[PDB]
RNA sequence: GAAAUUGUUGAAAGGGAAGGGCAUUUGAUCAGAC
RNA sequence: GGAAUACUGCCAGCUGGGACUGAGGACUGCGACGUAAGUCAAGGAUGCUGGCAUAAUGGUUAUAUGCCGCCCGUCUUGAAA
RNA sequence: AAAUAUGUAAGAAGUCCUUGUUACUUAAUUGAACGUGGACAUUUGAAUGAAGAGCUUUUAGUGGGCCAUUUUUGGUAAGCAGAACUGGCGAUGCGGGAUGAACCGAACGUAGAGUUAAGGUGCCGGAAUACACGCUCAUCAGACACCACAAAAGGUGUUAGUUCAUCUAGACAGCCGGACGGUGGCCAUGGAAGUCGGAAUCCGCUAAGGAGUGUGUAACAACUCACCGGCCGAAUGAACUAGCCCUGAAAAUGGAUGGCGCUCAAGCGUGUUACCUAUACUCUACCGUCAGGGUUGAUAUGAUGCCCUGACGAGUAGGCAGG
RNA sequence: GAGAACAGAAAUCUCCAGUAGAACAAAAGGGUAAAAGCCCCCUUGAUUUUGAUUUUCAGUGUGAAUACAAACCAUGAAAGU
RNA sequence: GCAGUCAAGCGUUCAUAGCGACAUUGCUUUUUGAUUCUUCGAUGUCGGCUCUUCCUAUCAUACCGAAGCAGAAUUCGGUAAGCGUUGGAUUGUUCACCCACUAAUAGGGAACGUGAGCUGGGUUUAGACCGUCGUGAGACAGGUUAGUUUUACCCUACUGAU
């Protein structure tokens, strides 16, 4: 969907000989809070011996972008399950928001490797601060001084089902 | 068909024991590479420049945690010097600086799950060779921070 | 052809599977006969005593 | 050849003794006292061949109706077709034991009577039904030395 | 003096079957009533 | 540092347009507004107006058009066969 | 030693106090069973539900079954021979899968209005030739579960990644120059000098150069390559992973993503909205059935009448009722 | 296993180890160590009268089995069986 | 098929738990082209006549590629179904096998096309004989003989005609 970003802070259940258990925090990209807390318990059950009925959610908050109108370059580390095995990938996305870069990455994985949502882990999202630290040429070709390009062959949609002159694709 | 059901049982057993040996080997690799700070503060018979004073109260263990964090700064410095001008850096450089900063954030919160160094945990650590069940019986793995330990 | 237990639980649950009724004062046949005889004599004595004292 | 439906058929693991529990039986089996109305479980002993129950009644629970010299009569409900029939088994006391839940319930009855009498002598009415488990109530979770530690998913085989 | 079946006259339909259901157009025909 | 606007939620806030229906048949109930007789959108539609008064609406009947529609009875787990 | 499935209990036919009976039992004034008298209801002993509960008599049809997921036994194996649990078809229409006993949705009195399920929205055909990011060009593309089957392997087709290397001390490609000396190393040969063969595989000078990678001569020569240098000036090479495409074998009347047709799609992967329509859901009317109720006055009727309220309605074999 | 004339796989005697690896009529499964096995002593309960219960089950019959009652006996110092 | 050596992927990063593609040797001699008069054949419900289409897995004819291909004649491949593919002999029959001629005598499908288009034999009995078995009546898919199905004027399809 159109994703949001949440921090989820959870904890075990306090008991005898373990009072005040340690708190653990995650950042989940999800479209609502129910899916956010479900993904939290998925990852915490894979990393520790805690169940959803063994622990409790302490806090759920939504994180906005600090500067939503500033074009940034993001490096994303992911791992995924193909039909044969599982692999790690690194990719680069030039966009204005982390949730926007995550949406474009999910569309790119579906288009290029036929990987669905249930078989993708976002390991890390980070911003690449300097140029000459950009590895991908498809991102590098937009970081050139005084960038200009045209848009040939403009196609315009219409109504009325009939036209009375031949169209023109000039621009 | 010349397979029946006995071929299917055979291929099921072989594929299962293959997959299970793979996942078991992967879990032991994850545990060995998780329990590396323990082997670091274990090594040289608990830092054999100080193999006589068996106390390590509250500033020595902080120094040892910091040394375990910055143990790999020589490769990072060498990679900064060998990093060419018109080139993006290497994946080793990016992942090693990632390890660096993700350890330093954990240092700023609560340093490292290390030994307690306030009980017989030092004796159990010196007599704790390589098994994963020192945590199961006698760990005392209380953590500290980059300040007053708590 | 030979044997099947298909439909039989559905047939059994049509009119329900019922527990039998249980009464106060069960039947004393099948209980030990010495106890049975002495219980008869004790019951007759209690009836006589209640008819005597209890008006 | 043909099928067989003898009295102890398909009972190979059911009537054997446990590990290192062979030989004679202890005397608290023989020293226990049963009464008409007691609730008993049936667990057969393979070393005592007289007064042995059928394999259907292994693990069943019933009520005592009769006490004899070395035996006890028990009532069991058995499902036959679309109804239950009551069955009367006369077993030796080496194949039975008391049910513990009856003891817990009688202790609950005594504690209920004591609580009601003490509440009446105190001047108040207290509720004696058990309740199921309830949802939790609100709390504060302080972070004094318990700052939250950020977790992330792990790669495939890099740190392995 | 029924039906099957047939003749004549009138009306209609018909580019490899006919018949049926729901709905309305067209033509013919018809009761109630204000 | 001071705001605004998104997003989500609430109102026993107001207001315009369209469609289907009008069961019941003296009074009785619960209310609302008014100081009160009264009034009301409160236990189910009334008010005003026009045309036509016969094949006009409607029925029957013969067709046409749109969509759908395999031959009945019988035995069989299974019938258009 | 799981999971799933399984027995019992969660009280008034109960608990406590006191003392009556007996021919049973105790050494006994002990017990056992059944009682008299007294005390204990705002919760009488966990949850949720309860279309009334309990009981009796009598009689019909049936006693050929089959299909699906999962777990299984015998036969290389079958739409082969057999079992276990649940759901269905038989006995059943309706919307969808073009078509179909069994799949998906949903079960049916007669109608009106609204909303939907599963499936769809280029035209046939009601409904966006919607919006968004990519991938693919097939000289039998591909197009939606059951269901109308095909990988490893090969591709100098394209897309995205992973790990190794080289590079302004100048990488890759191209042009040009060097490519030396013991030595025509040792056997075999009519002759084979790096290049028909067996042995071999060293040394010097080097910036580098093989007791030789090929072409070549009867044998020599000559050329090339391996390896160094000059010129030109920016990134390049290998192995591997997996997306779509081509090949991965097809049989005989003319034919089938349902058809036409479609190529920045009307194909494939993914996302967000709008819209279409079932005998299903909601509201209203009418019919019938079942249940719960009201109604004494005769002058006016049918007390079998009149009336109020609520719920429900599939059906073969078969039963009963009203006409 | 260690010892003893003939004695030599193996004849009889002595000691130590020995949870059953032996035996218990027959198939297989279960059970059993101061015993259910081996050796001795005494016996006839493998008797009489009839009800109740479990398995197969229609909760019919047949077969087999279980627990009491009323007699008469066996064995044992006895409880008991 | 059995046995052994390998060695890229492997046991979703382990080589030697345990697989294991491509290879590679062994084993099957009247082992110096020797013997082998042999069709060691298969086939029991089909075979033959007549006639028409379709497939390509191509025998010939057309055009190409490779080969120590001098010429001539062949061999191995690619495209290709436009066009052809016979006359006899013979065992129950057919295939296979022979004799020729030939450019060549390719391979298949259409209810193993054409068992109520036609025919030999069967389905398909009743008469009789031999062999074997049975006390016998009888039996045998062991052998040999003789032996009854018999539309079209209907609708469509097709060929011609109003
Ligand atoms: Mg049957
Ligand atoms: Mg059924
Ligand atoms: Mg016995
Ligand atoms: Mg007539
Ligand atoms: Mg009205
Ligand atoms: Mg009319
Ligand atoms: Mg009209
Ligand atoms: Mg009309
Ligand atoms: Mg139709
Ligand atoms: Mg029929
Ligand atoms: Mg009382
Ligand atoms: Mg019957
Ligand atoms: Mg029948
Ligand atoms: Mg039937
Ligand atoms: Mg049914
Ligand atoms: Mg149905
Ligand atoms: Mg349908
Ligand atoms: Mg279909
Ligand atoms: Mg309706
Ligand atoms: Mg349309
Ligand atoms: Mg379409
Ligand atoms: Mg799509
Ligand atoms: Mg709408
Ligand atoms: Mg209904
Ligand atoms: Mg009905
Ligand atoms: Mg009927
Ligand atoms: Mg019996
Ligand atoms: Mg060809
Ligand atoms: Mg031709
Ligand atoms: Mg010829
Ligand atoms: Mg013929
Ligand atoms: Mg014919
Ligand atoms: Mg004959
Ligand atoms: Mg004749």
């Amino acid at each position: 969907a159109h994703f949001k970003e949440y921090q989820v802070i959870g904890r075990r259940l306090p008991t005898e000989s373990v009072p005040e258990p340690k708190l653990f925090r995650m950042r989940i990209f999800a479209s609502n809070e129910v899916i956010a807390k479900s993904r939290y318990w998925y990852f915490l059950q894979k990393l520790h011996k805690v169940k959803k009925a063994s622990g409790e959610i302490v806090s759920i908050n939504q994180i906005n972008e600090a500067h939503p109108t500033k074009v940034k370059n993001f490096g994303v580390w992911v791992r995924y399950d193909s039909r044969s095995g599982t692999h790690n990938m690194y990719k680069e996305i030039r966009d204005v928001s982390r949730v926007a870069a995550v949406e474009t990455l999910y569309q790119d994985m579906a288009a290029r490797h036929r990987a669905r949502f249930r078989s993708i882990h976002i390991l890390k999202v980070a911003e690449i601060e300097k140029t000459a630290d950009v590895k991908r040429q498809y991102v590098k070709q937009f970081l050139t001084k005084d960038l200009k390009f045209p848009l040939p062959h403009r196609v315009q949609k219409s109504t009325k089902t009939f036209s009375y002159k031949r169209p023109s694709t000039f621009y | 068909h010349p397979k029946g059901r006995k071929y299917e049982k055979l291929v099921r057993a072989t594929m299962r024991e293959d997959k299970i040996a793979a996942k078991k080997k992967l879990h032991q690799d994850k545990r060995v590479h998780e329990l590396a700070r323990v082997k670091f503060m274990q090594d040289v018979v608990n830092s054999d420049t100080f193999k006589g004073q068996p106390i390590f109260d509250h500033a020595h263990t902080r120094e040892f945690i910091q040394s375990f964090i910055e143990r790999d700064d020589t490769e990072l410095d060498e990679l900064k010097k060998k990093r060419r001008s018109n080139r993006p850096p290497s994946n080793r450089q990016v992942l090693l600086q990632q390890r660096r900063d993700q350890e330093l954030k954990e240092f700023k919160a609560g340093f490292l799950c290390p030994d307690l160094s306030d009980a017989k945990n030092m004796e159990f650590l010196r007599n704790w060779n390589g098994t994963f069940g020192l945590l199961n019986t006698l760990r005392l793995i209380r953590i500290n921070d980059k300040g007053e330990q708590v | 052809k030979n044997h099947t237990a298909h439909n039989q639980t559905r047939k059994a649950h049509r009119n329900g599977i019922k527990k039998p009724k249980t009464y106060k004062y069960p039947s004393l046949k099948g209980v030990d006969p010495k106890f049975r005889r002495n219980h008869k004599h004790a019951l007759h004595g209690t009836a006589k005593a209640l008819a005597a004292a209890k008006k | 050849m043909g099928k067989s439906h003898g009295y102890r058929s398909r009972t190979r693991y059911m009537f054997q003794r446990d590990f290192r529990k062979h030989g004679a039986v202890h005397l608290s089996t023989y020293l226990k006292v049963y009464k008409v109305g007691d609730i008993v479980d049936i667990k057969a002993n393979g070393s005592i061949q007289k007064g042995m129950p059928h394999k259907f009644y292994q693990g069943k629970t019933g009520v005592v109706y009769n006490v004899t010299k070395s035996s006890v009569g028990v009532i069991i409900n058995k499902m036959v077709g679309n109804r239950y029939l009551e069955k009367r088994l006369n077993l030796r006391v080496e194949h039975i034991k008391h049910s513990k839940c009856r003891q817990e319930f009688l202790e609950r009855v005594k504690a209920n009577a004591a609580k009601r009498a003490e509440a009446k002598a105190q001047g108040v009415a207290v509720q004696l039904k058990r309740q199921p488990a309830q949802p939790r109530e609100s709390r504060i979770v302080s972070t004094e030395g318990n700052v939250p530690q950020t977790l992330a998913p792990v790669p495939y085989e890099t740190f392995i």
